[PDB]
This record gives structure tokens, C-alpha cells and sequence, in this order.
């Protein structure tokens, strides 16, 4: 039941790490970017990066890394996915024809075991002798390499320290040794092991276990010169070396968490530093010398290079060029200057990748002809993030899809579309710092301030007490804002701007009653630090007109108001666990009609005509039916099995499709009709998928033309989802046959492909969580269907040896690649 | 009425007949969603959930060959959770496993003082009647659910380094430590900004703010109670506080139901911050006593099962003062109880039935004083208070 | 020769420990679960919230649904001799004792207090002075007195009670003790022998029936001392002497027909001693 399938529109642009080496040949340098469960392979030329390869690998990119083993040239490739996929790979070029090899692979989960906090740890023992593992707490995998362990077998040390924050392998040791700071009540403490595969267990440290600040986290290797290691926390960087122990605290590192960090030259002089808010400073070291094995250090100096994206990895490739690889906002590819540029940085950019990064919220709107909708998305997050505009195809540029950039220089966080004032209603949130007596003041000057109006809400509600005493002098405080933006010129036309510590929680445009006029409706709740749970909130209403906004009404709500959308002709709000009817009356002036409790926070609310599905963060989805000749909500239908969920969407009256943990999708159907009616009020899950990313939001419609072949259309619905790596993908529902022969097809493909790590698909596609590990059912995964097409017609034959099935799915007909290809190429289009 | 005396450790020992009990603290582990048959006690009616700790007296020949049955057995024996007292109208319950246990046969009767402990709760499959002396069930054990941090998703790699803070700097003698909560939230949910929600939404499903939540309200009813008596773990902690709880059958058998130990915090919180007055269980017309007087008397909370020496089990609640009620007995110690506090039987004006009793320190320098030890059944607590 | 029993007796009375010997045997007294007999929904139809009859004991000889009685049967080997005991005769329990006697075979109904005992009612007149035949159409019953029948000390209000749509009769030696007010002892023992020794010898005290039902619109302070002087009487007297408070404890186990002040005791053992030989 519940046929689904679901195919990738847009490729994830957001990177989880990036590294320079010598991948593809000795004599070249090689750029390999991890764009989720995208490797790309690129290579420098002095003048930009010019692609070589790119590899969609059945798994996310936990970890990567390359290390030349020294058994041969060329270098090697390590991989370590979500799934603990481990595998070795190494480009073998023949002539033309670029391939990835394997040269072993192996899974490397424990069957019993709690993920530690922390996240994977892949280090790489720069002789090459060994590779380790933190996956679980209080253990380390260890991985030996001697062209015997091709199935990645390891092994496990037991490891005292539980709370480990950051690991690293130590250059110039006669045998493995690591370091790694931890906590324990004490504080933090920078200790090291010997660790040895003769024993196959630790030994003694190098030195010893001396106290660090208590906001110690980055560990960093520096090579055979000057030995030792160097501990980055908060505002203190230490270099500790046997007995040797250089600490500095510089004030410019104080203001910001050092998060990003990479060598810069082979003799370890020079490091790039990244912080959390994007600035970008160079920490020296002064290779003093005395004599011979000089192995000292006068002093650490840093130096703030300049401001670029938040970092998400840095690499220092080829010279002055180094490649900030972002993740909320776009990566770049800024070139390092010695000298100042007149402004105190020495930093310019000089290209700038594409990332949807986040995609918050979107809106499929269709611009100027009826029929293709292009799409708009509140991509990124602090200075970083914009309104991107998605457009496919062209009816000048040529590429697949265009992608028109509105920078914002502050977090978006939900959009809706007017038609009759041809506006965006995109809401909005900046940080401001307290002054000393002061109401707060901005970073960067940004959308909500650089507007043709600033008008600010001045609402006499919500005069009761409240303490801002924890208003200190560095408080990053929320200032938020409704922006109505121009839908030709994408320039901000207002900037409405709300009540202080007012959280805009939801937003949405419609035509309420029988008043012509359209309103944009926005839910927002009064929130506090003392209180944990918001008790006060407002549903505002905005007419847009003549350049300008006014609050037509204005209803309290004592509550905080989370999601609402536009029921025929009313307003259905959600409270706290409590879904409301607001009927608007002739007098303007929302009246509330009737109010259902459910016992659940209903975060995601939407509606199928009189259906409307709530959904709870923890899965908690719920049913509900307007009964109009009455005037209540009955619960038609629920289902509780907790776990973790981001967004919810109704594909049809019975289908109901959602994400959940572990970047999964999940489909419930309401069977109905049943014998019993404790049977039909619940809700019966059928589909799971494991999608692999992070499904943020769910959209209705299509980006590529209105209906073309009417009913004739395999492909019954369309919506759009968009996840936080920036993949913008697309699910529809399919028929029975169609079903099982694309799912034979699936199969066989599984059968005839070979994979990137020798991983098998139905393990990846799987449904996974920490209860159990369901395989997929349900769904299609449309990325192989059409990678069907993109192998040599020999594959295409062996794939379809005795498939009968084929035209019209009659008589058993056996099949060729002339409506396989049909099938496919006719599968493409929907997207 | 604050002034600490006299040491909570005594009623938790049930000190009913002395010591020398079983006390073999080996416990017993169960596989989850497997299907078990397990014996049920009866005429045990009560709802037990995991972690309290049930004393229990037994008379009945066949009970207390259902004792022995046990004592050779891994002992763990079925609780049903009556949704309906009718016959047994039982689809959920909790087994329990015996840790102390002594036998005297007063008399040319026998008696048996077991003393039990809730393990693990289940869903009934099939009751049945088999073994005509003690009815034995089929049950399937209901798996503990425990979910992953909520920001465990996003996976902002880069600041995974950051995930660590230092500890709280102390308990509870610095205030500023309460910026520590407000500097906790903005540090761990700081990859909420990729998501569609706010940091503060996300910390009303963390384990640990909803525990520490908690936490402030029962040191509110309990400046005495301090750390390190609550359990670390977030399932302990939930079940725990589910002990403690003067709700009905239906908020109790409610609370069971749930799975997962968030789910369980935030029903716990919003029952502890909605439920402030509770009225006799037929008259609803009384309101004994309001949320303002609770207070707890033993580590295991502000509530308690004890057993009076007929095998009648009594969920008592400790609580300072009580209105419209008037005594019935004369202050006799008899039972012990309360360590030397006596006991008086109470009822409401309005309806003539029990309520509870009221207990006053027989040697007038004690702090606990005079308080009242009302009885889950006898009080029905109301969602408005209004 | 004196049996132990008068010694006992008389060192009770010397060293005043008759308070002390009640409180130590209601203290050894043990209970019995009774949960059924107690409902919320049954509150209505419980004459006294505090008293309950053990559900081993109490036989909820209903032959319907529902239709709690809040009645007991008390059937120990020693004796031979089965009793019933219940409690005031609301109209609803009233039927249920008229089904009841009716199910039971019942010979004699014996009644030990006053409709308007201190001035005021604890249990409901059911039975009229005159023949005055009445027809209840709760379960088709028929009440009528076969005469008043007065005697000097006591009376006598023997029924015909018959049942209609079964089609039947039953006549009952419904016994009265007239010279009894609600918590005390007549002073004359010898009154109670003779009215004891007349019910003994009308055939109550046989398996000829079903088993008699005492009530005191209680069935605790006044059946109870009754019952026991009854047993005592039939228990060691045909035979080796039976200390009182060990069978006490163990009828004590099929209801808590206790007496409530050890005044009871002293009269039980007065009347046990002068019905000796
Ligand atoms: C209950 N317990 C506890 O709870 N705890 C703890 C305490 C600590 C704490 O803090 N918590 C707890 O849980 C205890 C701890 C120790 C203990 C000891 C304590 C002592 N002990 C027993 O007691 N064992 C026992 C065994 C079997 C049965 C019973 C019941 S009983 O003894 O037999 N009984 C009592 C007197 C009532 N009297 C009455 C009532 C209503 C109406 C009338 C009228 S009104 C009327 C008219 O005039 O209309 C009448 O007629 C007049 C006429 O005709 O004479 C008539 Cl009669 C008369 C009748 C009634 C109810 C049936 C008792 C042994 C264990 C007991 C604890
Ligand atoms: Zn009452």
C-alpha cells in the first residue's frame, strides 16, 4: 500500500568537509569536497578549480581522510559513513574513463553500544600503520593496514576517559601515540597513550595529564618539527611538548569559539583558524632555533586575517588561495594577501559556490507564466542566508535550473506570497547586543533596517511585570521582523518590526470571511528566560496597501501561537495543545468559534479541505475532523510512537507523509472502513524510507510545467521538500503495477550496479533509528531509476534478462530497452 | 512549618517487624516485547509502577503458596493496573520482584511479610484462570524507548567539540548558576538555527531542562530534599517523580501507558503545575487541601505505599494542613508507620468515609509536628481548580 | 465441683482486667477481605458504611444480577448448627431478606431490639402486630402474622410467609425479645435462659431446616453475644469442657460479631455458667 516515489531535484550544496592531497595523481593536487552523500573530486590550476569528478556514494560523509600508506604512489582515500561504512578508495584513471576503486571496505558498527555525544573521531596515524575510531563512549576502534585487513576488521580498546572532546595521532613517534583532551570533575585534562597492535592495547604517554581550560576543544598536530601538540579552547591556546609548555591567551581569539583549523605550510609554521561567527585569524609559530633538533617554540602570535562565511572546514590549497568551505551560508574561495587591503583584512573573495544551506521555509510560486512555478527559499542563517529563487529551466543563461540570490545579512525563518499586492511576507530574525544602558544595537546593516519603511509595532498589550536583570553587556538578543519584499526587484519594501522579546513563531497570507481584502496573519509569542513555557502571545493581522502595512487587528491569545493556516473561510490557530477556529467577522475583528484540546503540543498543522493533520515534535500525529453542521473537531484518527520528527505534509486523503529520525521518511495511511472501530482510529504506518537528510519543510506543487498529459500522467500529486543540506527533493504517488515493476527494476539494478565502498542499497535505504533497522518498503528510490539510464547498453540488457512486464504491463511481454528507456525518460520529466 | 527534624531514611525502611530480611539485591532483567507468563497476585488492587517499592501481607493459603511458588522461582510476579474494579478490566500492569521477605505463622495461621519492588511494566495478552489457587497471565513486557538528543539530528559537526560544558557550579548556593541554564540553552540548541523551530522549543523536550524543572518544584516542596537523591538517568527520574503524583487511576494508568521517559517528564510537569486542590473522591464539593501543602517526609517523595497489618496496601500523601475534616479515633502509636507519631482516622464533613489519618510526634520536640496522611483513593485532584 | 471457667471468672472480676481482655482479643482479631460486599455503587444498599460481611462468609445466595445483600452465614463444625446474620432492614435489603429467608428455608427469625430504641429508628418495622396481610410485588411476596402471640418477657411474631408466583409457604417461629433496649444487657440472666432454652426447643437449633438468621438491625454487638452463649450452650455442655475464648476467636473469624464493651462478655459468661447443669 502507499506506493511513493521519491526523487532528488536538487543535489545537497551544504559541505561537511573538505581535503587537500594527491588523490588523483602523484604529481597533482586534489581538492575532495563532502557535500553530505556527494564526493566531488576537483583539481587547482592557479586560476580556480577545475572539477575532475563527482561520486554519489550510498551514505552521508561521517568521516574522510587521505593518507599515502607508502606501499605504493598516487595517495589513498578513507571513508567512514553514518551508517559506519568504512572503505579505502583510490582513483584509477584508464585513459578516458575516470573510476573510483575499492580497494577494501568493511561496516564497522558495534552491536551493542551508545553513540558517544561527541560524534565520530577519524584519525589517521600519519605513518599509515593504523587508523582510529571514536564511535561509542569509553571504546577505540582501531583499524590496522597491511594489505591484509581488506574487510576492515577492527578492533576495540577500552578507553578509561569516558567524556573525550577531541583525539589526535602525534608526528615523529616511533610508535603510535595519541592525545586527546577530556573532563572529568577535576576539569579538563590533555592526556596521551601509546597505543600498540602487538599487545593490541595502550601503553604509557609520552608526558603527562596537566590541567587545560575548562573550554579546551580543538587538539592539533603540528609535524615532526617541534613535536608535540597544540590545545585551542575559548580564549587560551597552549603548546605542550614533553616538558615543554607555551601558553598564550590573545584577547582578539576571546570574542568569538575557535571552530575550524588546518595546517597551512608542511613545515607546520602557519595555521588557519576559523571561528563561530566567520571571522578568520592565522596563528604563527617562530621556529626558534639553538642548536641542533631546535624542537622549540619562542612564542605563538596570531593575527585576525579577516571576515569570510562561517566556516564549516578550511584548506589552504596551492598558495594564498584557500578554500573556506561554509555550511550555513556559500562556500567560498578567498585568496590570502600579505599586505592590507586599505581596511585592516587581508582577505578578498574571488568565487563563490551556490548553497541553499538550511531552506527553512519555501514557497512554490509560479512567476509571471501560469504553469512553471518557480520556488522560493529562506536559505542560511546570521549574516549569511537569502531568499533563493529557483526557476527550471529557461521557457541568456544556460543550466538545468537558475538560482537568483537575495542576501538578507539575517536569518529568515518562514515566507508566504501575495498575489493581490504581488509581495513576499517573509519573516525574519537579527541579534543585537546590549549597550550599557542602552536598547541594543546592530552587527551589520541588514534587511530589516535597509528598507524603504521601518514602521514598528507599538501594541499596548503585555504591560505586566518581567526582570531583563540577565541583561548583561554581551547578550545576543532576538530582534524580530516581518519584511514585505518586492516580488520583481526583491527589494525590501517594509520592515515591520515587533514588541521586544516577542518571538514570531508563524506566518501566513489569505482572504479571511467575505472581506475581499487579502491579510498577511502573524502569530507571534511573548517569550521570557524565566519562563520555561511561554504563557502569552498575540495573532496579529497586516493589510498591505500603498506602500505600507497596518495592524487591522490584533488578538490576544495567552498563548504561544506555533503554526496556522487558512481554513475555508476561517482560522485555524494552534496554541498550546490546543487547536482553535477563528471565524472573522464583518466588524474585522477575529471572534473565536470552537477551541479542541488534545493533550499534545500541535507544532505542524495542515489541512486536506476538512481534514486537518496535527503533529507533535515526537511523532505524536493526530487527526481531526470540522464537522460544519456542528461546529466541533472530532479526532478521527491517532498514532504516538515516539520519536524524533521535523515536518509533516498530507499527500491525499488517506496518505500522510512526514520525516523522522535519523533522516528518515515515514508514510502513514489511514486504512478506514475496518471491522473495528478501536482499529480504524489508528492510523496504520506503511511507508519508511531512509532518506538521508534532514527534512526541514513540505510544499505542494511541482518546478517543472502545469499538467501536460491530463490523467494520462503516471504520477498522481507532487510536493517538494526541502532539508537542511540543501537538498530540494520530490515525492509523488504511484500505481500498484508500476510499483512492482519499478521495484523489480530496483532489485536488479542493486544486482547489476557496482556502488561506490561495495554498499549494498537496501542497507542504505533502509529505515534506520536506535529501536530497529526496518528495510524500505514503500518507496522507490528514484536516483537509481535514473542512474538506470547512465550505464552502457550491455548493463541495460543484463538488467533486463526475463523481465517480461514492459508495454502496457500486459500479457507478460518480455521487455527491452525501448520502453524501459521509455519508462525512465518519461520518470525524469516530473522533476 | 518548614523546620527540619527526625531523618526521612525511617519510613522507607518499612520498620514493621525489624530487619533480617531477604535482601538479596540480585534483581532480574526480562527481554523486551517478548511474551512471558507470570503469576498474578490478587486482592493486590493498586496501580505499581517501576521503582516503588510495595510492601505486602498475605493470609490466604493460596497466596502463600504462591510466596513459596515464588521464593524458589526468579519471583517476579504480575501487578494488573484495574482501568475498572468490575472484574478486573486489566490490559496493562508491572511486574515486581521480591526483595525482602520473612515468615513468622502467628498463631496457627500463617503470615507472610513480602516486601517488592516494581521492575518492569507490560501489556496483558491473556489472562486466563490456569492454576485454580493463582491466576497466571501471558503478558508482553512493553520496551523502554529512549531517544536521542533532539539537536543529534542536525549534526553540526564542526561544533560538535562544544557539546561539552562544565558541570553546574554549585547546586544551589549561587543564583548567577541559574545563567548557567540560560548559557546551557544557548550553546547545546545552537544548530536549532538550521531547523524551523526556536532554541526554546527544543529545550521543552530535553531530558535534562524538564528534569531540572522538576527538580526546582520538589526542592519548592522540599527545601530539605537537596541533590544526589533523585537519579541521574532520565528514566529513573520519570518514574520517580510518577510515585509522588496525587492523580487517579486514570492520570496513573495514563502515565504508565507512556513509553518514552520526555513523554513521561512533560505530563508529570504539566499534572504538577495544573493540579492544585483536591476534593474527596465522591463529594467533590470538599477541597481537602490545596498544591501548596505537600511536603515529603522520605526519599522516595511526598507520597508512599504502606500496608496496615490486614493487607490492605494504603497510598498515603503527607501533607500539612487539612480543612473539613474532623477526627474520629484518639492519637495511639499502635503501628509503627511514622517512626512515634500516632495515627487518628479523619473524614470529611460533607461525606462520611475515610480520608486519612493524622499523625503527631509523640515526643512534642519532633519538627515534622502534627501533619495529616491523607489516601490516593479517598482525594480526587481537579484539572481547572476552579 | 466448679469448672475453670468460674475461676477465671472470678479472678477477672478481682483484678478488673475484663477492659484489657476485650481490647487484647479485638486487637488478636483478624480480618478478612469483604471487598465485594463494598462498592461505590453499592453504598446505597449498605445500611452501615463500617461493618462488612466477609465475602467467604456472606453467600450472596441471589439467583439473579447484581442484588447485593448485606447478609453473612456462619457455619462452624463444632456445633453442627449454621446461623445467618444481617443487618437493618432497608426496603431494598428488606426484600432481599424476605428472598433470602425464602431461599434459605428458614425456621425462625429472631429479633433483639426495638424499632424506636433511644427514641429514635435503626432498623425498619417489617412485620405487622395484626394478621394485616400485605403483598409486595418487588418479588411477588406475601407478609402475614399468624397471631401476637405475647409472652411475658419476649413475643413471638410467627410469619406464613408466602411466595406467590413460586406458589408456596413457609411458616417461621419469627422470635421477638421484647426486654431489650439497643447497647445493654437485660439485668436478669435467668430471662435470657428461659427465652434461649424456648428457642433451643422450637426446633431452630436442629438440621430439621435451613439455618436460622439472627439480627439485631446490626447483626455485631447484640447477634453476636447471642450466637456465642448459643454455641457455648451446645458446645460444652454435651461434653468436655471448651475454654469460651478460643471458639469465640474462631466464630470471630467468620464475622466481627464482637460485642463492644466486655459487659457483653460478663453477661455471655453469666448466662453460660447458669446454663451449666
Ligand atoms: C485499621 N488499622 C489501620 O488502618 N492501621 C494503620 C495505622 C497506622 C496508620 O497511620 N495507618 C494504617 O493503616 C492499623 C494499625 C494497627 C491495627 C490493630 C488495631 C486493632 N485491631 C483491630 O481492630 N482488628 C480487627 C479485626 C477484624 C475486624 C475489625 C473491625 S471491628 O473491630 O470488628 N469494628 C470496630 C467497631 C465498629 N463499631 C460500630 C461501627 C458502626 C456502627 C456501629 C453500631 S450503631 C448501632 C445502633 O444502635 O444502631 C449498633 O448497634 C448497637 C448494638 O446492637 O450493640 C452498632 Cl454495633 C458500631 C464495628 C467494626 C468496624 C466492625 C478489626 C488489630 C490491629 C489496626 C489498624
Ligand atoms: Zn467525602
Amino acid at each position: 500500500m502507499s506506493y511513493n516515489y521519491v526523487v532528488t531535484a536538487q543535489k545537497p550544496t551544504a559541505v561537511n568537509g573538505c581535503v587537500t592531497g594527491h588523490f588523483t595523481s602523484a604529481e597533482d593536487l586534489n581538492l575532495l569536497i563532502a557535500k553530505n552523500t556527494r564526493l566531488e573530486i576537483y583539481v587547482v590550476t592557479a586560476e580556480g578549480l577545475r572539477p575532475v569528478k563527482e561520486v554519489g556514494m550510498y551514505g552521508k560523509i561521517a568521516v574522510m581522510e587521505l593518507f599515502r600508506p607508502k606501499g605504493e604512489s598516487k595517495d589513498l582515500l578513507f571513508i567512514l559513513t553514518a551508517k559506519y561504512n568504512a572503505c579505502i578508495l583510490e582513483y584509477k584513471q584508464s585513459g578516458e574513463s575516470i573510476d573510483i576503486i575499492t580497494r577494501a571496505h568493511g561496516n564497522v558498527q558495534d552491536r551493542i553500544g551508545r553513540p558517544s555525544e561527541t560524534g565520530i573521531i577519524g584519525i589517521i596515524d600519519p605513518e599509515c600503520r593504523m587508523i582510529g575510531l571514536r564511535l561509542y563512549d569509553g571504546l577505540f576502534k582501531v583499524i590496522p593496514l597491511d594489505r591484509d585487513n581488506k574487510e576492515l576488521k577492527a578492533f576495540n580498546i577500552r578507553l578509561e576517559e569516558l567524556h573525550v572532546i577531541d583525539v589526535k595521532f602525534l608526528y615523529g613517534c616511533q610508535a603510535p601515540t595519541i592525545c586527546f583532551v577530556y573532563q572529568d570533575p577535576q576539569g579538563r585534562h590533555v592526556k596521551t597513550y601509546e597505543v600498540s597492535l602487538r599487545e593490541k592495547e595502550f601503553n604509557k604517554g609520552p608526558w603527562k595529564q596537566e590541567n587545560v581550560e575548562a573550554e579546551a576543544s580543538m587538539v592539533i598536530a603540528v609535524p615532526e618539527p617541534f613535536g608535540g601538540a597544540i590545545i585551542i579552547g575559548q580564549e587560551s591556546i597552549t603548546y605542550h611538548n614533553g616538558d615543554k609548555y607555551l601558553a598564550i591567551a590573545p584577547p582578539i581569539i576571546k570574542q568569538s569559539t575557535i571552530v575550524c583549523h588546518n595546517r597551512v605550510d608542511p613545515n607546520g609554521s602557519r595555521y588557519l583558524l576559523g571561528d563561530m561567527e566567520g571571522r578568520l585569524f592565522m596563528l604563527l609559530l617562530e621556529k626558534e632555533e639553538q642548536m641542533d633538533g631546535t624542537v622549540t617554540l619562542k612564542d605563538l602570535r596570531v593575527e585576525l586575517l579577516g571576515e569570510t562565511s562561517i566556516a564549516e572546514c578550511l584548506t589552504y590549497l596551492d598558495n594564498g588561495v584557500v578554500f573556506v568551505g561554509s555550511r550555513l551560508g556559500d562556500s567560498q574561495l578567498v585568496k590570502l594577501n600579505v599586505d592590507s587591503n586599505e581596511q585592516g583584512s587581508y582577505v578578498v573573495a574571488m568565487e563563490t559556490f551556490t548553497n541553499l544551506g538550511p531552506i527553512v521555509d519555501m514557497c512554490v510560486v509560479d512567476l509571471e507564466r501560469q504553469g512553471q512555478g518557480q520556488l522560493v527559499t529562506c536559505s542560511g542563517a546570521f549574516k549569511e542566508g537569502s531568499l533563493r529563487i529557483i526557476r527550471n529551466g529557461i521557457g541568456d543563461e544556460i543550466q538545468k535550473l537558475h538560482i537568483r540570490t537575495v542576501p538578507l545579512y539575517e536569518s529568515p525563518r518562514k515566507i508566504c506570497y501575495q498575489e493581490v499586492s504581488q509581495c513576499f511576507g517573509v519573516l525574519s530574525s537579527r541579534i543585537e547586543v546590549q549597550d550599557t544602558s542602552g536598547g541594543t544595537t546592530a552587527l551589520r546593516p541588514s534587511a530589516s533596517t535597509q528598507a524603504l519603511s521601518s514602521s514598528v509595532s507599538s501594541s499596548k498589550l503585555f504591560s505586566s511585570s518581567t526582570a531583563p536583570h540577565e541583561t548583561s553587556f554581551g547578550e545576543e538578543v532576538e530582534v524580530h521582523n516581518l519584511l514585505i519584499i518586492d516580488q520583481h526587484t526583491f527589494e525590501v519594501l517594509h520592515a515591520h518590526q515587533f514588541l521586544q522579546n516577542e518571538y514570531a513563531l508563524s506566518l501566513v497570507s489569505c482572504k479571511l470571511g467575505k472581506d475581499p481584502n487579502t491579510y498577511f496573519i502573524v502569530g507571534t509569542a511573548m517569550v521570557y528566560p524565566e519562563e520555561a513555557e511561554p504563557k502569552q502571545g498575540r495573532i496579529v493581522v497586516f493589510q498591505y496597501s500603498d506602500g505600507k502595512l497596518q495592524t487591522v487587528a490584533e488578538k490576544e491569545v495567552k498563548g504561544a501561537v506555533y503554526s496556522m493556516v487558512e481554513f475555508n473561510g476561517k482560522l485555524l490557530a494552534s496554541i498550546n495543545s490546543t487547536v482553535r477556529l477563528y471565524e472573522w467577522t464583518t466588524e474585522k475583528e477575529l471572534r473565536t468559534e470552537c477551541n479542541h484540546y488534545n493533550n499534545i503540543m500541535a507544532l505542524y498543522l495542515k489541512t486536506k479541505g476538512d481534514f486537518i493533520l496535527v503533529g507533535d515534535l515526537m511523532r505524536s500525529v493526530l487527526l481531526l475532523a470540522y464537522k460544519p453542521m456542528e461546529g466541533n473537531f472530532e479526532e478521527i484518527a491517532r498514532d504516538f510512537n515516539p520519536n524524533w520528527m521535523s515536518a509533516v505534509e498530507i499527500l491525499d486523503d488517506d496518505n500522510f507523509l512526514g520525516a523522522e529520525n535519523a533522516f528518515n521518511l515515514f508514510v502513514c495511511q489511514k486504512d478506514s472502513a475496518a471491522t473495528t472501530d478501536e482499529e480504524r482510529q489508528h492510523l496504520q504506518e506503511v511507508g519508511l524510507f531512509h532518506l538521508g537528510e534532514f527534512v526541514n519543510v513540505f510544499c505542494h506543487g511541482s518546478l517543472v510545467m502545469q499538467n501536460l498529459g491530463e490523467t494520462s500522467t503516471p504520477t498522481q500529486g507532487s510536493v517538494l521538500f526541502g532539508t537542511v543540506n540543501g537538498m530540494i527533493g520530490l515525492v509523488t504517488s504511484l500505481s500498484e503495477s508500476w510499483y512492482n515493476l519499478l521495484l523489480d527494476m530496483q532489485n536488479r539494478l542493486n544486482k547489476v550496479i557496482k556502488s561506490v565502498g561495495k554498499i549494498e542499497h537496501s542497507f542504505w535505504r533502509s529505515f534506520h533509528t536506535e529501536r530497529k533497522t526496518e528495510p524500505a518498503t514503500g518507496f522507490i528510490d528514484g536516483d537509481l531509476i535514473e542512474s538506470f539510464l547512465d550505464i552502457s547498453r550491455p548493463k541495460m540488457q543484463e538488467v533486463v534478462a526475463n523481465l517480461q512486464y514492459d508495454d502496457g504491463s500486459g500479457m507478460k511481454r518480455e521487455a527491452t530497452a525501448d520502453d524501459l528507456i521509455k519508462v525512465v525518460e518519461e520518470l525524469t520529466r516530473i522533476h | 512549618p518548614n523546620i527540619i527534624n527526625f531523618d526521612t531514611s525511617l519510613p522507607t525502611s518499612h520498620t514493621y517487624l525489624g530487619a533480617d530480611m531477604e535482601e538479596f539485591h540480585g534483581r532480574t532483567l526480562h527481554d523486551d516485547d517478548s511474551c512471558q507468563v507470570i503469576p498474578v497476585l490478587p486482592q493486590v488492587m493498586m496501580i505499581l509502577i517501576p521503582g516503588q517499592t510495595l510492601p505486602l501481607q498475605l493470609f490466604h493459603p493460596q497466596e502463600v503458596s504462591m510466596v513459596r511458588n515464588l521464593i524458589q522461582k526468579d519471583r517476579t510476579f504480575a501487578v494488573l493496573a484495574y482501568s475498572n474494579v468490575q472484574e478486573r478490566e486489566a490490559q496493562f500492569g508491572t511486574t515486581a520482584e521480591i526483595y525482602a521477605y520473612r515468615e513468622e505463622q502467628d498463631f496457627g495461621i500463617e503470615i507472610v511479610k513480602v516486601k517488592a519492588i516494581g521492575r518492569q511494566r507490560f501489556k496483558v495478552l491473556e489472562l486466563r484462570t490456569q492454576s485454580d489457587g493463582i491466576q497466571q497471565a501471558k503478558v508482553q513486557i512493553l520496551p523502554e524507548c529512549v531517544l536521542p538528543s533532539t539537536m543529534s539530528a542536525v549534526q553540526l559537526e564542526s561544533l560538535n567539540k562544544c557539546q561539552i560544558f562544565p558541570s553546574k557550579p554549585v547546586s544551589r548556593e549561587d543564583q548567577c548558576s541559574y545563567k548557567w541554564w540560560q548559557k546551557y540553552q544557548k550553546r547545546k540548541f545552537h544548530c536549532a538555527n538550521l531547523t524551523s523551530w526556536p532554541r526554546w522549543l527544543y529545550s521543552l523536550y530535553d531530558a535534562e531542562t524538564l528534569m531540572d524543572r522538576i527538580k526546582k518544584q520538589l526542592r519548592e516542596w522540599d527545601e530539605n530534599l537537596k541533590d544526589d537523591s533523585l537519579p541521574s538517568n532520565p528514566i529513573d527520574f520519570s518514574y520517580r517523580v510518577a510515585a509522588c503524583l496525587p492523580i487517579d487511576d486514570v492520570l496513573r494508568i495514563q502515565l504508565l501507558k507512556i513509553g518514552s521517559a520526555i513523554q513521561r517528564l512533560r505530563c508529570e510537569l504539566d499534572i504538577m503545575n495544573k493540579c492544585t486542590s483536591l476534593c474527596c473522591k465522591q463529594c467533590q464539593e470538599t477541597e481537602i487541601t490545596t498544591k501548596n501543602e505537600i511536603f515529603s517526609l522520605s526519599l522516595c517523595g511526598p507520597m508512599a505505599a504502606y500496608v496496615n497489618p490486614h493487607g490492605y496496601v494504603h497510598e498515603t500523601l503527607t501533607v500539612y494542613k487539612a480543612c473539613n475534616l474532623n477526627l474520629i479515633g484518639r492519637p495511639s502509636t499502635e503501628h509503627s508507620w511514622f517512626p512515634g507519631y500516632a495515627w487518628t482516622v479523619a473524614q470529611c464533613k460533607i461525606c462520611a468515609s475515610h480520608i486519612g489519618w493524622k499523625f503527631t510526634a509523640t515526643k512534642k520536640d519532633m519538627s515534622p509536628q502534627k501533619f495529616w496522611g491523607l489516601t490516593r483513593s479517598a482525594l480526587l485532584p481537579t484539572i481547572p481548580d476552579t | 465441683m466448679p469448672t475453670t471457667i468460674e475461676r477465671e471468672f472470678e479472678e477477672l472480676d478481682t483484678q478488673r482486667r475484663w477492659q484489657p481482655l476485650y481490647l487484647e482479643i479485638r486487637n488478636e482479631s483478624h480480618d478478612y477481605p469483604h471487598r465485594v460486599a463494598k462498592f461505590p455503587e453499592n453504598r446505597n444498599r449498605n445500611r452501615y458504611r463500617d461493618v462488612s460481611p466477609y465475602d467467604h462468609s456472606r453467600v450472596k445466595l441471589q439467583n439473579a444480577e447484581n442484588d447485593y445483600i448485606n447478609a453473612s452465614l456462619v457455619d462452624i463444625e463444632e456445633a453442627q448448627r449454621s446461623y445467618i446474620l444481617t443487618q437493618g432492614p432497608l426496603p431494598n435489603t428488606c426484600c432481599h431478606f424476605w428472598l433470602m429467608v425464602w431461599q434459605q428455608k428458614t425456621k425462625a427469625v429472631v429479633m433483639l431490639n426495638r424499632i424506636v430504641e433511644k427514641e429514635s429508628v435503626k432498623c425498619a418495622q417489617y412485620w405487622p402486630t395484626d394478621d394485616q396481610e400485605m403483598l409486595f410485588k418487588e418479588t411477588g411476596f406475601s407478609v402475614k402474622l399468624l397471631s401476637e402471640d405475647v409472652k411475658s418477657y419476649y413475643t413471638v411474631h410467627l410469619l406464613q410467609l408466602e411466595n406467590i408466583n413460586s406458589g408456596e409457604t413457609r411458616t417461621i417461629s419469627h422470635f421477638h425479645y421484647t426486654t431489650w433496649p439497643d447497647f445493654g444487657v437485660p439485668e436478669s440472666p435467668a430471662s435470657f435462659l428461659n427465652f434461649l432454652f424456648k428457642v433451643r426447643e422450637s426446633g431452630s437449633l436442629n438440621p430439621d431446616h435451613g439455618p436460622a438468621v439472627i439480627h439485631c438491625s446490626a447483626g455485631i454487638g447484640r447477634s453476636g453475644t447471642f450466637s456465642l452463649v448459643d454455641t457455648c450452650l451446645v458446645l460444652m455442655e454435651k461434653g468436655d469442657d471448651i475454654n469460651i475464648k478460643q471458639v469465640l476467636l474462631n466464630m470471630r473469624k467468620y464475622r466481627m460479631g464482637l460485642i463492644q464493651t466486655p459487659d457483653q462478655l460478663r453477661f455471655s459468661y453469666m448466662a453460660i455458667i447458669e446454663g451449666a447443669k
